[PDB]
């Protein structure tokens, strides 16, 4: 109300409201769902096109070989968070000879949203970040919000109508952990669970992007002809 | 962090006053009274030692003080912009004269630089005024005595005599009957001690009142022998017995 | 932040005026009244000093009429303090003009460098504008004698007869009905000070309400004087031309 | 520094400071550009209720930028020496690396660039000013004729007038100047500049100045009694 | 005085077949008259089928190899995984080198 | 006042939610994407007769491959323009190549963003961007000042954009000629614009792989004003 | 009216409204702990469990700074997360310099004028959390608690969050009945407890409960987390005592 | 470069400069115009290190012709003269000075004199009837010294320039490929066509 | 009415910000006492552990600034300790450019002038305390010298602060009014602090456990806190007479 003029401001209940409203961007972003056995990890987004005549705007990145994420929100600033995770995962190798750690990964964007949020001029980051990776831990699935708070998970998913995909993956949680060493299995689920969430538009060949990450393979996206397997 | 204030915070309002400035002119008329006398072989500056407490030791608070050997200032207004100002004062006659031309400056010049300071403190980004006028008094050789007022706006104007402060309308009345171009420096002090004690409520003495003056040589005062154009400050604070002797012949 | 209290300096308003422009030029209508007259043979620079006293020491006081070098001089109205800051700057650039070309520099680019100056200070950096009116009194080999005026927008013109200050309307109708182009310094000097006696807002014109200045090839063969008048000067010319 | 974004966006898609600082131009003097077959006239307003002026010393409101190229202006005054002080090093500036003169189009480009740049940086207000840019090309005859305004756009005219009463000599310039054949002489460009301001200035002395620019750096400034002759025989052939 | 530069000997060969290429070398790394390995590989695969050698002193030529593998993977990331053709690899090693003319790789390359 | 950068309780930034409403009164600019080419046409709306209308350059070349066609605060494109055409070549240098027009329009969506209290404020002004490459064919794409671009097979953008676009809705299919397409962009310009169309107040452009990016003469368009006429008399 | 509205003002209370919002923030967290022992500390967070989604034992909330100091927070966790990162250049610059591993004083204080800076201006707020921190250093064992005004005192124990009343009357106890001291491993029994009864004002949701301990016998000094079978026996009897 | 001379007589100043340069061991050049226009009646000729002669000139012609531009009038040669040896004096003491010697010959309309002026790379000014820079004074001013009067038309100042050249052919072992020759007076600057 | 906000001057020629920061110092609701000896000075302050859970060994608002310098401040301790830590730097440098200890009332116009400065600018906030520097100094001898959020500092014979300060004031006031001296005239500092504390205890009317007090002793070449032992010793004393 009199304190949502900027991030620098807490309200007298103790709420950040500009991060509050950046949050708000997301939930009016197109949904995505993140999911993960021991063996692999998958993301599942939904694009959206602006009419008949556009394309259908990309939401899922590569980050690194075994790192990639998908947005929901601000594109442009899911470029920019996705462009600094490039950079550090480029940075561990490197320096390092070593894949960055999803966790560690995780930090980093925490900690680069945070100070979006403690000073003054600047604002939020107006989009939230579904990433998956595979390190030497195994599978990981990471949920970034622009409030810096990031949760490591087995499945999730972010956007408008979320919820739906969500209380999914929530009842499918003992079946699709299992699902190992069979990578089109777990996209089907990744499918099934995205599909909760749909309202009136159906899954097209245009309209859907999947990814996946595992054991023994690099992280690669689909898009076009190649999901038409699982429509 | 950075300071963030790079805009003026002082401004020109519709009617064409800059707020700020009379503001700082009101903080300096609720100010304790001090003046100033210029004679005709000297100039004498005066004001109230107004003690917090009586448990404060005044002799440690200097509302005169010594900028160069031959000019010295006073002030009313706030305390601690003084203080600032006698520092930057002190320094600027080194920096900006004495390492240059090998002597101290001259009053006027001195003023200018002061001035220049509380100017720039009206204009420059994330600052108030001064909240504090000046009275400056001083010799040099070519130009002899005198004595200036500087103001928060950063003006200042040689006077003959004058006062600022709480009780300056009444004094520079008091002053303009007083005053001619014939005065000696003890007659000068002796209307410097009767101007003042109108202003002043409780106990007036040496320990209550601070006077000093611009007047002869001190050569007693330089603290060495051997170079006979070197003969001593002109600048002299009076003791609280040299005081209470003039109270006396009040 | 900081943007909370930030005046905001350098903006326009709906009608396309500069708000601290035309405020500051507001303040500069409260101060003391300035008059130049440009002659065939010379310069007057003639202002009253503001309510004085008789305390103040007038023989070592500068309020109004500031030299910047030989050959020009200024007349201010506004604040004091703010024109130091620029007189000085004035006196700067031009001893660099005279270093660089070993010429004394011309009146018109002295002005135009004070006037630019003026200028930033209205379209940037968030500072309020120098609260000054300048009248410019100068001579070189081009033009010869010449009269500018500037003012804290930063915008420059050159004059015959010109008054900066309070009761500026009241002067200029004056000067404009008075003034001849075939007129000299003495008749100028006279011109000014009868000027100043009409639009005073004093009960009466005294010398030691006064400073006064003159500009003259009166110096001895092709060569320019200034002469800054003292207290006793102004005493004697008040007499001279009948106002006293 | 200050860093305050002082022309911003407003909800129904107006960048207020831009739109004043065209008010700023609407009040200053109004200025005239006319090109003829084989010359360019540029006209300006001079408001008369400032006399005991000295002319020789005034800044005059046609700016030489380049011995081939000339500026005038509507709008403040101290602006617009900003903005030919800029022209004028870049057309030195052109010179010394490429080593031909500006063309006309550039300098108009650049100069309106200046002003754009200023309608979004930090801590800066835009410019209270619009120019008209005239002139010839290197070793062509062809005039050119150009405008600029705070926003930064820019553009080419056969006639163009700016200032305040603008839209009474525009409207005199629409009916009167004809595309098809356009000022063939001198005298008919300067004849039909003139009448233009005519419709605004009021008394037709020292309010009217006129400079005409011919190919190959061939500039002058027409003088009082010229003029004079101009505003003389209009006037003699419309009592009829 | 410290000499950043030093010489690793070995030697590199590439010859450039109708429809196929090579790029051989040595694998002998060496210091004056000592051999520091008998196995040390020069020659290295830098992904969209090219190869690239930069043989003199190991230190530049390992740094400007990292570089070109790097600058392979960022020219996926910013061009949609477009295959980085051999000329335009070639001229972007170029702005490589250049980038220390007046410190330069103590190297002569072959892709 | 309040941030530059500032989110609506929406989740919107308003500067940039602005910067929009001043492109919809911009003059409208038209795209259309074919397998033969892609045209692109705008409105030239010159404010008063005298106003030379040759010099209303809102169609402009970014490299010989892409060009571009804008609409808004017309001023602010020119740092865009030379951005791109420094990209555009920059690339050239450092990769003896062509560049990619999506590569190249994510280069000019780059700066978008780049506000706050850096440049004071969004850009004011779309840009229609199409070209050719070898691997993505003929493209058009549309550049917002949010730092979002979105691809199109047909676009509308200025004043008479809701208007032109469900227009285009109906008229586009994967088979147009070029020669199709420049007429259906005339045709759609003169229904939205006040003005009656004709050479001097619309322009043309269209970008091939052979020929590359060209303006088209106003003698030329003139006669495809001709032929529209007729064949809209032929029924 | 409006003292509230920038940070570092004073209002005429003489009070910076805006840091007493960021304790709001604090208030609203969850619940976490700290206890000093016979010869070191033990700290003990509550872990909300949002979802079953949640991977148990993954996100971590304790943060190590150097090896000897254990930092735990309620509140906003990235303001937190950006606190030990300071913390954590302070612990480096300090070895760097002195040789000798940061002395947990020495390091309480480095933290507090960190946070009690951004109380000093405009242009930053105000931390979004209460940190309770402390190790084993050459002089023994220090527990700490620092708020987002920069304020921070030693303890006995300490406990901040939404369910930090219930926990401060159950560590008020503790202090009574052994005034002698409490060891390490009943140290961190202890914290078991009091979380788990702390857990009643954030009953809605169940939780996952996570505990570290620095001790000079049983860690030989340095900060290690309670893992597999000594957090078992600590979630039993912590089990044990609420029924 | 190499050979510049000038000499200053009653109404006018003529200047002459060599026409070669040399890359190495080749003459690249014989006809290079050692010279440029600052204003109207104002010329200033170069010599020095290679690249910086032209650089420096070049520089010093753009700022003088900003000057003139934005005052309407053309600085006095004097004024000129003085800019020019700041430039160079500021010049002497940065990282890498302009290694060029200089002659400005003009025409001041204001006094009606022609005026001389030899600057070197230091910053070395002097006002001189006749100078020259490097060598070219070891050979020539000894002629100059003899021959030389203030009242000398424009064809005796020629005339006394070819005794100059002349002498220069036959002492100095560097073929400077003959001189350009150009006269500055009171109607402005012109070439000698044939010399 | 952003006068009240920021440090510019009010219409009444007031600074609005700096008087809140004096309401601030009081907000601790502890109150200090310092007097002078013969060879020491003596601070001594209320000391209050409201909470169980504290370390009462870590709770003090007494510091050593230098070997010689010590401070109290009255005031909220974040500020406390961001004074106390430029002090010590100020005091450090001091030693290190100018070759001898730092003395007590030029630290103190020091830390005053700092103070003035956020008076002055506005980005920085006055902080809310009054510090209370102590010392034997080399030249002065015992030495008490204040600094309060205006940027005003002076000496004192002796001092109180606090929100009872001019109940322990007046208390002084009238012992120096019957002594009339500058100074406790007494040989040993254990005499002097039983003095300060006696004083304390009929100027607030409060009696005193060794846990309710805090106190500093400035002797020559050192500056030292007394134990809760040592004040007990201090106490039994007093209660023994
Ligand atoms: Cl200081």
């Amino acid at each position: 109300n009199n304190y949502d003029g900027d991030t620098v401001t807490f309200s007298p209940t103790g709420r950040l409201f500009q991060v509050e409203y950046a949050l708000e961007a997301i939930k009016q972003g197109s949904v995505t769902v993140g999911l993960r056995s021991n063996t692999h990890a998958v993301l599942v987004a939904l694009k959206r096109n602006a009419d008949e005549l556009s394309s259908y705007q990309k939401k899922i990145i590569k980050c690194d070989e075994h790192m990639g994420l998908s947005l929901a929100g601000l594109a442009p600033d899911a470029r920019v968070l996705s462009n600094y995770l490039r950079q550090q995962c480029n940075y561990s190798s490197l320096v390092f000879n070593r894949k960055l750690a999803v966790e560690r990964a995780g930090h980093l964007l925490c900690d680069k949203a945070q100070k979006n949020t403690q000073s003054y001029g600047g604002r939020p980051y107006g989009v939230g970040l579904l990433i998956i990776g595979y390190d030497k831990s195994g599978a990981h699935l990471l949920e970034f919000q622009p409030s810096g708070n990031v949760t490591e998970l087995y499945g999730t998913a972010i956007g408008a109508r979320s919820q739906g995909a969500k209380t999914y993956l929530e009842r499918t949680l003992d079946t699709f952990i299992k699902i190992d060493g069979n990578p089109d299995e777990l996209i089907k689920a990744g499918v099934e669970a995205i599909s909760q969430s749909l309202r009136d538009e159906s899954l097209t060949v245009d309209n859907l992007s999947i990814a996946i990450v595992g054991k023994d393979t690099p992280f690669t996206i689909y898009d076009g002809e190649a999901v038409a397997k699982y429509i | 962090m950075t300071d963030r204030y790079s805009f003026s915070l002082t401004t020109f309002s519709p009617s064409g006053k800059l707020g700020q400035i009379d503001y700082a002119l009101t903080a300096v008329k609720q100010g304790v009274t001090s003046l100033g006398i210029k004679a005709t072989n000297g100039v004498v500056i005066a004001t109230e030692k107004k003690s917090s407490s009586p448990l404060a030791m005044s002799e440690t608070l200097s509302k005169v003080s010594l900028l160069t050997p031959d000019i010295g200032a006073v002030y009313s207004g706030m305390g601690p912009d003084y203080r600032v100002l006698v520092d930057k004062s002190r320094k600027v006659a080194h920096t900006s004269y004495k390492r240059i031309y090998g002597e101290y400056p001259p009053t006027k010049l001195l003023v200018s630089e002061v001035a220049k300071i509380m100017q720039e403190a009206t204009q420059s980004g994330g600052v108030r005024p001064f909240g504090v006028s000046l009275l400056i008094a001083g010799h040099d050789e070519f130009n002899g005595f005198s004595l200036y007022q500087v103001d928060p706006s950063g003006s200042y104007f040689p006077w003959k005599a004058t006062a600022i402060g709480k009780g300056s309308v009444a004094a520079k009345t008091f002053l303009e009957k007083r005053w001619n171009d014939e005065l000696e420096l003890e007659d000068a002090i002796h209307i410097a001690l009767l101007t003042l004690k109108e202003s002043v409520e409780g106990e007036f003495n040496g320990d209550t009142i601070e006077l000093a003056i611009i007047g002869d040589e001190n050569p007693d005062l330089l603290g060495y022998t051997g170079i006979p154009t070197d003969k001593g400050p002109r600048f002299r604070k009076l003791t609280s017995q040299e005081i209470n002797d003039r109270l006396e012949a009040l | 932040g900081s943007r909370r209290y930030d005046s905001r300096t350098t903006i326009f308003s709906p009608e396309g005026r500069l708000y601290q422009v035309e405020y500051a030029l507001e303040s500069i209508s409260h101060a003391g009244t300035a008059i130049g007259i440009m002659a065939s043979d010379g310069i007057v620079l003639a202002a009253e000093r503001k309510v004085t006293s008789t305390l103040l020491e007038q023989d070592t006081s500068t309020e109004k009429l500031y030299k910047l070098n030989d050959k020009i001089a200024v007349a201010v109205a506004g604040l004091t303090a703010d024109a130091e800051i620029l007189i000085n700057t004035a006196r700067i650039h031009a001893q660099n003009y005279l270093k660089t070309y070993n010429e004394d520099i011309p009146v018109e680019i002295l002005v135009r460098r004070l006037s630019d100056i003026k200028q930033g200070y209205t379209q940037h950096g968030g500072l309020r504008p120098f609260g000054v009116s300048f009248i410019y009194a100068g001579y070189d080999d081009r033009y010869g004698y010449q009269l500018y005026t500037s003012n804290p927008s930063g915008n420059y013109t050159g004059w015959k007869a010109i008054s900066v200050g309070a009761n500026t309307s009241a002067a200029q109708t004056l000067l404009q009905m008075d003034y001849k182009d075939d007129m000299k310094v003495d008749d100028a000097i006279e011109l000014a000070l009868k000027t100043l006696s009409k639009t005073t807002d004093s009960s009466a014109l005294t010398y030691d309400r006064l400073e006064f200045a003159t500009i003259r090839k009166g110096a001895n063969d092709g060569e320019v004087y200034q002469k800054i008048f003292k207290p006793q000067e102004i005493k004697d010319i008040l007499v001279k031309t009948g106002i006293t | 520094g200050y860093d305050r974004a002082l022309s911003i966006f407003s909800p129904d898609g107006h960048i207020f400071q831009v739109e004043y600082a065209l008010e700023a131009v609407k009040r200053g003097t109004c200025a005239v550009g006319v090109k003829g077959k084989n010359c360019v006239v540029l006209g300006c307003e001079r408001r008369s209720t400032l006399k005991l002026q000295d002319t020789r010393i005034t800044p005059s409101k046609v700016s030489k930028i380049d011995s081939h190229v000339v500026l005038s202006f509507s709008g403040l005054n101290a602006d617009s020496r900003i903005l030919i002080e800029k022209a004028r090093v870049e057309a030195q500036s052109h010179r010394l690396t490429l080593e031909d003169p500006v063309t006309v189009e550039y300098l108009t480009r650049y100069v309106a660039g200046v002003q754009q740049r200023y309608t979004q940086s930090g801590g800066v207000r835009p410019f209270g000013v619009s120019t008209l840019i005239a002139g010839f090309d290197p070793r062509d005859d062809e005039p050119k004729l150009y405008q600029t305004e705070p926003s930064g756009i820019y553009s080419s005219w056969s006639a163009q007038t700016i200032g305040r009463n603008s839209k009474t000599v525009r409207e005199f310039l629409e009916k009167n100047y004809d595309r098809k054949e356009p000022p063939a002489t001198v005298e008919e460009c300067v004849k039909l500049t003139v009448r233009s301001l005519l419709e605004v200035v009021q008394t037709g002395a020292k309010n009217i100045e006129i400079t005409v620019v011919k190919p190959d750096s061939d500039i002058v400034a027409l003088s009082s009694e010229e003029i004079n002759q101009y505003v003389t025989q209009i006037e003699q052939e419309k009592q009829e | 005085q410290f000499n950043p530069y030093g010489d690793n000997g070995g030697t590199i060969l590439g010859i450039a077949g109708e429809d196929f290429a090579v790029l051989a070398g040595d694998t002998r790394n060496i210091t004056d008259y000592s051999i520091n390995s008998r196995y040390e590989p020069k020659v290295f695969d830098c992904g969209d089928n090219i190869v690239m050698s930069a043989n003199g002193f190991a230190a530049d030529g390992d740094a400007l190899v990292k570089r070109f593998k790097n600058s392979v993977k960022w020219y996926h990331f910013d061009h949609n995984d477009k295959k980085l053709s051999i000329n335009s690899a070639a001229r972007n090693i170029q702005h490589l080198l250049y980038s220390r003319r007046f410190f330069p790789y103590y190297v002569y390359n072959i892709i | 006042d309040r941030g530059v950068s500032t989110f609506s309780p929406e989740g919107r930034l308003f500067q940039v939610e602005y910067s929009l409403e001043a492109i919809k009164l911009g003059s409208t600019a038209i795209g259309i994407a074919t397998k033969e080419g892609v045209v692109l046409g705008v409105e030239k709306r010159a404010t008063s007769p005298l106003l030379e209308s040759d010099s209303i350059e809102k169609i402009v070349e970014i490299d010989r491959h892409i060009g571009c066609a804008m609409s808004g605060l017309t001023a602010d494109a020119r740092s865009m323009i030379e951005h791109a055409r420094t990209a555009a070549v920059t690339h050239n240098l450092y990769y003896d190549e062509d560049i990619n027009v999506e590569s190249l329009t994510q280069s000019v969506c780059d700066l978008a963003l780049r506000f706050g209290e850096l440049m004071s404020r969004p850009f004011g002004v779309a840009l229609l961007i199409a070209g050719h490459d070898a691997d993505d064919g003929y493209q058009l794409f549309h550049a917002e000042p949010s730092g979002t671009f979105y691809r199109y097979n047909a676009k509308a953008i200025g004043s008479g954009s809701e208007g032109a676009q469900a227009e285009l809705l109906n008229e586009w299919h994967s088979s147009l000629t070029l020669k199709e397409a420049e007429l259906l962009v005339l045709k759609i310009l003169k229904q939205v614009m006040e003005e009656k169309l004709d050479e001097n107040n619309a322009q043309l452009s269209c970008i091939t792989k052979q020929d590359g990016f060209k303006i088209y003469d106003n003698e030329k368009t003139a006669e495809l004003i001709k032929e529209l006429k007729e064949k809209e008399a032929a029924e | 009216t409006g003292y509230d509205l920038s940070n570092s003002v004073f209002s005429p209370d003489g009070r910076n409204f805006q840091v007493e919002y960021a304790v709001k923030a604090v208030e609203n967290g969850t619940t976490s702990i700290g206890i000093k022992c016979n010869d070191g500390v033990v700290f003990a967070v509550e872990k909300l469990i949002t979802s079953k989604l949640l991977v148990p034992q993954k996100n971590v909330k304790i943060q190590v700074v150097d090896r000897h100091i254990g930092c735990v927070y309620s509140g906003l966790i990235p303001d937190g997360r950006h606190l030990v990162n300071r913390g954590r250049e302070e612990a480096a610059s300090f070895k760097k310099l002195y040789k000798t591993p940061i002395p947990i004083p020495a390091f309480a204080d480095r933290l507090g004028q960190y946070v009690q800076a951004h109380t000093l201006y405009n242009s930053v707020r105000p931390f979004g959390v209460s940190t309770i921190f402390g190790g084993v250093d050459k002089n023994g064992a220090h527990l700490y608690m620092l708020e987002p005004s920069g304020s921070y005192w030693g303890y006995k124990g300490a406990a901040t969050g939404k369910g930090r009343q219930s926990a401060k009357a159950e560590l008020e106890k503790l202090v009574d009945h052994h005034p002698e001291g409490l060891s390490a491993r009943e140290a961190v029994k202890q914290a078991a407890k009091i979380i788990y009864l702390a857990h009643e004002d954030n009953k809605e949701k169940d939780f996952e409960l996570e505990i570290s301990w620095c001790s000079l016998s049983e860690t030989n000094g340095l900060h290690k987390f309670v893992k597999g079978d000594l957090l078992q026996e600590a979630i039993d009897f912590a089990q044990k005592e609420i029924n | 470069m190499d050979i510049i001379l000038g000499i200053r007589v009653q109404d006018s100043v003529i200047l002459a400069s060599s026409k070669a340069v040399t890359r190495g061991i080749s003459v690249l050049k014989d006809s290079d115009d050692k010279t440029r226009q600052l204003s109207p009646h104002t010329l200033m000729s170069f010599a020095g290190e290679a690249g910086d002669t032209v650089q420096f000139a070049e520089y010093i012609q753009a700022n003088i012709q900003l000057y003139s531009i934005r005052e309407d009038y053309e600085l006095s040669p004097q004024a000129v003269s003085s800019f020019v040896r700041q430039e160079l004096a500021k010049s002497i003491r940065s990282r890498r000075p302009y290694q060029v010697n200089v002659l400005i010959g003009g025409y001041d309309k204001k006094k009606n004199k022609p005026e001389l002026y030899q600057i070197d790379y230091l910053g070395t000014k002097v006002e001189l009837p006749y100078g020259a820079h490097g060598y070219s004074g070891f050979y020539t001013f000894s002629l100059l010294d003899h021959h030389y009067r203030p009242d000398m038309t424009t064809e005796e100042g020629l005339d006394l320039l070819k005794l100059c050249v002349q002498e220069l052919e036959k002492r100095m072992p560097m073929d400077f490929k003959g001189v350009i020759v150009k006269i500055v007076d009171k109607d402005g600057i012109r070439q000698v066509d044939d010399f | 009415g952003y006068d009240r906000h920021i440090t510019i001057f009010s219409p009444e020629g007031r600074l609005y910000q700096v008087e809140y920061a004096f309401k601030a110092t009081n907000q601790t609701n502890i109150n200090s006492l310092a007097v002078r000896g013969k060879d020491c000075t003596v601070v001594i302050s209320q000391k209050k552990v409201p909470d169980k859970l504290l370390d009462p060994t870590t709770v003090s608002y007494i510091f050593c600034i230098s070997r010689t310098i010590g401070m109290v401040v009255n005031g909220p301790i974040p500020d406390a300790r961001n004074a106390a830590l430029r002090a010590k730097a100020e005091a450090a440098e001091f030693r290190y450019k100018y070759g001898y200890d730092m003395p007590c009332d030029v630290l103190a116009k020091r830390m005053a002038n700092l103070s003035q400065i956020y008076t002055q600018r506005a980005y920085m906030r006055p902080l809310g305390v009054i510090l209370t520097f102590v010392s034997v100094d080399e030249e002065l001898g015992p030495s008490i010298y204040k600094t309060d959020p205006a940027g005003y500092y002076v000496g004192y014979k002796a001092t109180a602060t606090g929100p009872k300060q001019q109940e322990i004031t007046t208390n002084l006031e009238n012992h120096f009014k019957k002594s009339k001296i500058d100074h406790i005239n007494e040989e040993s500092w254990e005499k002097v602090v039983e003095f300060a504390i006696t004083h304390m205890i009929d100027a607030l009317g409060t009696e005193f456990s060794k846990n309710d007090l805090e106190v500093g002793v400035a002797t020559k070449d050192k500056f030292f806190t007394l134990s809760a032992e040592n004040i007990e010793e201090r106490l039994v004393a007093i209660a023994e007479q």
